[PDB]
């Protein structure tokens, strides 16, 4: 849950399941999530028309909105499905933005995550951006 | 950026603020009025937004608005050019055939017109001569009074099939040609000039000058407009019979057979988007060619089918290859690629085209041959297993070939003269946009950085290997 | 179905192609032919082109001609009281709307 | 529209009823709030000095696909647009360079200096001795006759004021205006 | 060359159906025309026209020279009456006798006249789609079609009208043809049966919201038209033998084309049921579907069940005299 | 015998918003038809290939139909 602890989530889920009649000879168990953030490094040119600081700020905000701990990427529709971030998505999303004439992405601390209890998301603040004029 | 919800909320707040509506009438009379008003206001806002978007040239969504904006910045698009070929058989049937005729009209098996460009041989056994699709037809307009501009507009059908246009003016038994001009830049008070223009409706017209900046067509004079008409793109394979028309006296005498090269060089007019780009650049182009991109723009306009062209001055060459050279002063270097023509032929065409270039003085032109680098990729991915592996491989191979191939349009997305290079991010985005792969990875093999002047980097689909599973 | 009157300029669906018809109508309204009528704007017709259209021709859908001839873009701005207008008959404008609606070609186009 | 138009187009009997007049005012207020600004934006694009800022941004983006411009360098955006579109006509002369330098750099006056080279080529190589116009008459090099080269070098007064920043601004912004057969070599300061 | 000129400002008069007649750029005064009959048929027989012009001074034929080959510019419409439509067409004059200080002008529509000219040379279309054949035969009309499926071969011999090939295409595709108001129309018969009505015509109802029928004719002779189509088609194909199509209890009849799709559509047509006369509606064109309600005028106001609810228009005739404007229509049902 | 689709209420579904078009796409098939072998199939709609190609029935007949 975006804004509450894991134990509180355990309590809510257990209570919600308890209210409805339960199945025969089955017991619920909860597994706490494990956080594995990843970071990126970008080198590129942005043309002399724009300003470096504004480009960096807009890039940080957009990336945090798209891939983030509180992002909606994991269920764009509230139907219950887990969707995992992959490498092609970052390239495509950065390409759709029109700032960069050229860029070369590199991934740091990337991990391969099972869809069951592994959490992978982006940490924008720690990531380093190298932007220089053409 | 209002939505229906914002409109409804604002209307509810306005109603609640009102002294009379909030107190005297409640909850039945108001509810349907709210829906009606919100729907109407949203519709009006959408229409106003559409009009505002269509206001400017860059954001236009209909052809007529683009044509009007192009007419504001005087721009006439390229006109269709005839397909050309060769007829090598004109052997007679009886006796006394046309020894050497010229510009004979022909029809070929589809009620489509052809004509011979040059005189034939005496045809001892056979004679060879080239034909084009051009046909001739004229229209005339008399002058009752001096209207000070006297614009003459052609019909839609005639403008659709139009290649050239010549203007003749006849007064008191003498006829002369009138040359065209770029606006009225240096002519006045006796020059015989005119300006072409394109109406928002698909009609081409000719505008004569004012009293001060031209000569008004005098009263009691006849103006003739001669149009060379051609259909855009047709091909005749070989062996079909071409029968003379009008000069039909030769049909019994002569036998004309299509042989050797097909009529295959046809071209149609521009699309809407290419017009949108070229009309925008024409503002900066004017008619002078001082800057770097002007040469490429002029070459692309004059030569059809060209893919890409780059021009660089002496400074770029001195940084690139040789430190210093006296010969490099006032030297212009050109490089290009033509899918259907060899490099020697392109060398022949470009220099001849540059003979008529504007602002030509104290300038020397040189051409440098292009060098090709094959490029290659390797992909590993997994399909959802709903679609077969082989079909996915074939479709991906074809799409990559048409997108990043040697004959692709990526190097010039629009026909405006420019050179665009291939970057790594472009492949990553393009392969994803198809959506075949759930997850894929790319590795680049035999890839080299391009100079941007004479390096060419296409993509080789045949050699690349695709690893697909799941 | 809900059709349109034959006197409506909206019969041409493209706002840019209606410019030819509007230009022809305005050019006529500034000429001095013998079939023109002279009409002054009365004090009660300052904000109501519909009243002027009804009083002059008997047809109320011709308010766009009155708006165009006065030199305005919207109907919300008031016309100057006492401005002299010249207005052509209804048949001419009606056939003019039909012309650009169908033929669309410009008057004087040369054909073969 | 105006303050009381849709209300005033009612019959004299209906204007004195409270609810009808209130409804007319409500509809006029809604239309004024959500529809009117876009129509006013549409009608005000005729003249450059009357458009709003968003339309100016649209026009500058249209102009930016072919030149490299930054609107915060000059004092006024309409002046930038009008002067660039006007100097497009003076392609190749010194007027665009001089006026762009004056406009985009807070008022520095600059004059263009061509470079001269010795005619004697077998003793002086072409690119070893290059002299600007101001130092041409006051020098002792090349010991011979001279000719004009397709090279130029700018001269700037100190009082009207750093070199590195002026350089960078020049290569990014003004060099794109030069013809492709002209070579630019450094700065001169006096 | 031909120049497109603006309409004159001297024509201030508005009429009922016939608005103006001109020969080139000169106008025949409208008050001199005392008759007008305009016919729009449901097959490729083209729109027709007939004008009766009073000429006591010997002006129409003597000084204007009206004979074979005269092109009239006629403006027809009804911008105020029941249907506010307006259009312009060109007509080609075939003959014009003069009797009793009067002239009767027989005219044919020019775009269809060009289609009713015997061919000087033969044209064959081998393995061509029907669209190319239609475009090549009539390059001056807009094509409105929805029932083209396959490709085949067609032949046009010397001395035959181009309309024959178009009618053959219609029969092979199973559609209905009529050329009116600048278009040529191909509309399938199976989709016409499921079309919603657009107008409502009522009888013996004075509180109706639609229009009113003044006279109508009931035809009960459905065998008269079904007699000709009661056959079982057969033909010879060199690779299949003898190919049959149709019913099983009908007499056999031989044709030549061994195409199963063409054979299946050989016996489709529209069965006429009703003729009616109304008060001059200019929006009635062939292909229109109407809703018809008829009440009885004696006994107990019983509805007539012998007239179906939805009908299609087949033929339309408009007629204007010097006092009244009338229309006549023929209605039918798809078999 | 008519088949229909019912959209939900506001609480338990999303009512199709006003000014929207609903498209129903149906795959139609006749129940039990068998074509044995060696018969000719000709393209329709995409009929430009009819002169180009030849398609005939061979190998497995069509026999897997089922009715309601």
């Amino acid at each position: 849950h975006p804004n509450k602890s894991q134990s509180e989530l355990e309590e809510m889920i257990l209570a919600a399941f308890k209210k409805v009649p339960n199945e025969l000879n089955k017991k619920f168990s909860y597994k706490e999530v494990r956080k594995l953030p990843f970071k990126i490094t970008i080198t590129g040119r942005i043309s002399a028309s724009l300003t470096i600081e504004n480009v960096t700020d807009e890039l940080k905000s957009a990336l945090e909105t798209k891939f983030g701990r509180d992002s909606t990427f994991f269920d764009p529709n509230r139907v219950g499905k887990y969707i995992l971030i992959k490498k092609k998505d970052v390239w495509a999303f950065i390409e759709t933005l029109g700032y960069f004439r050229d860029f070369y992405l590199e991934f740091v601390e990337w991990n391969e995550s099972n869809g069951f209890y592994d959490f992978v998301y982006l940490d924008t603040e720690n990531s380093t951006f190298n932007i220089s004029y053409e | 950026t209002p939505t229906k919800d914002s409109i409804r909320a604002e209307f509810e707040e306005l109603v609640e603020k009102d002294s009379f509506w909030s107190k005297f009438v409640g909850s039945q009379f108001v509810s349907m009025l709210t829906l009606f008003i919100t729907q109407i206001v949203y519709r009006c806002f959408q229409y106003a937004d559409a009009a505002l978007a269509e206001g400017f040239i860059s954001t236009a969504t209909r052809r007529s608005s683009i044509l009007a904006a192009a007419e504001t910045n005087s721009y006439v698009g390229t006109k269709p050019t005839p397909s050309s070929g060769m007829i090598e058989i004109t052997a007679t049937s009886e006796d006394a055939p046309a020894v050497i005729p010229k510009n004979m009209p022909l029809i070929s098996d589809d009620q489509y017109p052809y004509m011979t460009m040059d005189v034939c041989r005496l045809v001892d056994g056979t004679g060879t001569v080239e034909v084009a699709q051009l046909e001739i037809q004229e229209v005339t307009y008399t002058v009752t009074a001096a209207k000070e501009f006297l614009e003459v507009v052609l019909s839609k059908a005639l403008t659709a099939v139009c290649y050239k246009l010549e203007v003749f003016v006849t007064t008191d038994g003498k006829t002369t040609q009138w040359s065209s001009s770029t606006m009225f830049r240096l002519a006045g008070s006796k020059s015989q000039v005119y300006v072409e223009f394109y109406k928002p409706s698909e009609q081409l017209g000719v505008r004569f000058g004012d009293g001060l900046i031209g000569q008004i067509p005098p009263e009691g004079s006849t103006i003739t407009l001669k149009v060379w008409c051609t259909n855009g793109d047709i091909t005749l394979v070989a062996g079909q019979n071409l029968t003379p028309v009008d000069s039909a006296a030769n049909l019994a005498n002569l036998i004309s057979v299509k042989t050797t090269t097909p009529i295959t060089a046809g071209t149609d007019a521009e699309t809407t988007e290419i017009t949108r780009n070229r009309a925008q650049y024409y503002l900066a182009y004017d008619d002078q060619v001082v800057w770097g991109g002007d040469y490429t723009y002029f070459l692309v306009r004059n030569i059809p089918g060209l893919s890409w062209v780059k021009a660089w001055g002496e400074g770029q060459q001195e940084k690139l290859d040789g430190a210093y050279n006296v010969q490099n002063i006032n030297k212009i270097f050109i490089s290009g690629w033509h899918p259907n023509k060899s490099q020697s032929e392109l060398e022949e065409m470009i220099l001849a085209a540059f003979k008529k270039v504007p602002n030509e003085l104290n300038k020397k032109f040189s051409y440098k041959e292009v060098r090709k680098l094959p490029f290659k990729i390797t992909i590993t991915g997994r399909i959802s297993a709903s679609l077969t592996i082989e079909n996915v491989t074939d479709e991906l191979k074809s799409a990559l070939e048409t997108k990043f191939g040697r004959d692709s349009t990526f190097f010039d997305p629009n026909r405006v003269g420019k050179y665009i290079l291939i970057k790594k991010k472009d492949v990553w985005a393009f392969i994803e946009t198809l959506g075949y792969f759930r997850d894929f990875y790319l590795e680049f093999v035999e890839w080299n950085e391009s100079n941007g002047f004479y390096d060419f980097v296409y993509l080789d689909t045949e050699n690349s290997t695709f690893n697909i599973s799941y | 179905q809900y059709p349109l009157s034959r006197y409506d300029d909206r019969n041409i669906a493209d706002p840019i192609l209606r410019a030819e018809l509007r230009k022809e109508v305005m050019l006529m309204c500034e000429s001095n032919d013998k079939n023109l009528t002279i009409y002054y704007v009365l004090p009660d017709e300052q904000y109501r082109p519909d009243l002027l259209a009804y009083r002059m021709w008997g047809i109320a859908e011709l308010r766009w001609v009155v708006t165009l001839a006065a030199g305005l873009e919207d109907e919300s701005q008031g016309m100057t009281v006492g401005k002299k207008l010249k207005l052509p008959p209804a048949t001419w404008i009606r056939e003019m709307i039909r012309h650009f609606q169908y033929d669309g070609q410009v008057i004087g186009t040369l054909s073969i | 529209m105006q303050r009381s138009w849709f209300n005033h187009r009612l019959t004299s009997a209906k204007q004195k009823s409270l609810l009808y007049k209130s409804l007319a005012d409500l509809v006029q207020s809604m239309m004024d709030t959500f529809v009117d600004p876009w129509l006013e934006r549409i009608t005000n694009r005729k003249s450059i000095f009357s458009m709003s800022k968003e339309d100016l941004e649209t026009r500058t983006n249209e102009l930016g696909q072919f030149f490299t411009i930054r609107t915060s360098n000059s004092s006024s955006v309409p002046m930038l647009l009008q002067q660039r579109l006007d100097e497009i006509h003076f392609k190749g002369t010194e007027r665009p360079i001089n006026q762009t330098i004056y406009r985009e750099f807070n008022g520095i006056s600059v004059l263009w200096d061509p470079i001269y080279a010795p005619v004697d080529l077998e003793r002086h190589p072409y690119g070893t001795v290059l002299i600007p116009e101001s130092t041409l008459e006051t020098t002792g090099g090349t010991f011979g006759e001279m000719f004009l080269t397709s090279r130029g070098m700018i001269s700037i007064p100190i009082n009207d004021l750093i070199t590195e920043e002026i350089l960078r601004k020049f290569n990014q912004f003004v060099k794109p205006l030069l013809p492709l057969h002209i070579v630019f070599d450094g700065l001169t300061l006096y | 060359t031909k120049t497109t000129t603006a309409p004159e400002t001297d024509s201030k008069r508005t009429q009922l159906f016939l608005q103006s007649v001109s020969i080139g750029q000169n106008e025949i005064p409208r008050e001199m025309i005392v008759g007008c009959t305009y016919v729009e048929p449901g097959e490729l027989s083209g729109p027709q026209l007939m004008l009766m012009i009073r000429d006591s001074t010997a002006y129409v034929v003597n000084k204007l020279g009206v004979k074979f080959g005269t092109i009239l510019t006629v403006s027809l419409g009804d911008p105020e009456g029941h249907g506010g439509i307006l259009f312009s067409e060109e007509f080609f004059v075939l003959k014009a006798p003069r009797k009793d200080d009067t002239v009767l002008i027989y005219a044919f529509s020019n775009p269809v006249r060009l289609l009713k000219v015997p061919s000087t040379s033969a044209q064959y279309f081998v393995d061509k789609p029907p669209s190319a054949v239609v475009s090549s035969l009539a390059p001056g009309l807009k094509v409105n079609a929805d029932s083209f499926r396959k490709t085949s071969t067609y032949h046009l011999n010397v001395g035959e009208k181009p309309t024959k090939v178009l009618q053959e295409i219609a029969r092979d595709t199973g559609s209905m043809c009529w050329a009116s108001r600048g278009m040529i129309n191909f509309k399938s018969m199976e989709k016409m049966a499921n079309a919603a009505p657009s107008l409502t015509y009522e009888s013996a109802n004075p509180n109706t919201s639609g229009f009113t029928i003044s006279q109508f004719n009931i035809l009960n002779a459905d065998y008269e038209y079904q007699r000709r189509h009661n056959y079982r088609m057969a033909s010879y194909d060199m690779t299949k033998g003898v190919v049959y199509s149709g019913n099983q209890e009908d007499p056999i009849k031989f044709t030549s084309n061994p195409d199963p799709t063409a054979l299946a559509n050989y016996n489709k047509f529209i069965l006429p049921r009703l003729d009616m006369l109304v008060e001059g509606n200019a929006a009635l064109t062939p292909g229109t579907t109407l809703k018809i309600v008829v009440h009885n005028t004696a006994g107990d106001g019983e509805l007539d069940e012998s007239i179906p609810d939805k009908m299609i228009v087949m033929s339309v005739t408009h007629f204007e005299d010097r006092f009244r404007f009338v229309s006549r229509a023929q209605l039918g049902v798809v078999n």
